[PDB]
């Protein structure tokens, strides 16, 4: 009866950056967060670890969980290649929300965005289903490298994930 | 512009 806690340890260039800190909202979004906490153990043979965040833009989010393709055209969920919009009960209320990339209406796969302002026009079509709990300022350290375009000038990768709690 | 897809990126 508690949500799940999940870790990212990014690094630009290889170089470590530090810790990413996520509250995982299974009490409200319980497949997406599974989805996203399976893919960050890697207990199905495949996940997040070894990654990167393929598009970065300043202001707005750092996109990632591409882990086949690595260019935002790939990654598939723990439940086969997509799953429906499980509900829209969340909003993208400010920075620190975690939500899902899709490609229309019951496309989810395993890509993800970290919000870094408040991006009330994706509501309703993106499902929000975590927050940052701790490490905000590694966020904010990351978006430097992100462009007007989505483009980063380092490559940003998940060099570790895992569980907490 | 500023959207979040996967696979065709909208301006």
């Amino acid at each position: 009866m508690v949500n799940p806690t999940v870790f990212f340890d990014i690094a630009v260039d290889g170089e470590p950056l530090g810790r990413v800190s996520f509250e995982l909202f299974a009490d409200k979004v319980p497949k997406t967060a599974e989805n996203f906490r399976a893919l960050s153990t890697g207990e199905k043979g495949f996940g997040y670890k070894g990654s990167c965040f393929h598009r970065i833009i300043p202001g707005f989010m750092c996109q990632g969980g591409d882990f086949t393709r690595h260019n935002g055209t790939g990654g598939k969920s723990i439940y086969g290649e997509k799953f429906e919009d499980e509900n829209f009960i969340l909003k993208h209320t400010g920075p620190g929300i975690l939500s899902m990339a899709n490609a229309g209406p019951n496309t989810n796969g395993s890509q993800f965005f970290i919000c870094t302002a408040k991006t009330e026009w994706l509501d309703g079509k993106h499902v929000v289903f975590g927050k940052v709990k701790e490490g905000m300022n590694i966020v904010e350290a990351m978006e430097r490298f992100g462009s007007r375009n989505g483009k980063t000038s380092k490559k940003i990768t998940i060099a570790d994930c895992g569980q907490l709690e | 512009x500023l959207l979040v897809x996967a696979g065709l990126v909208l301006a």
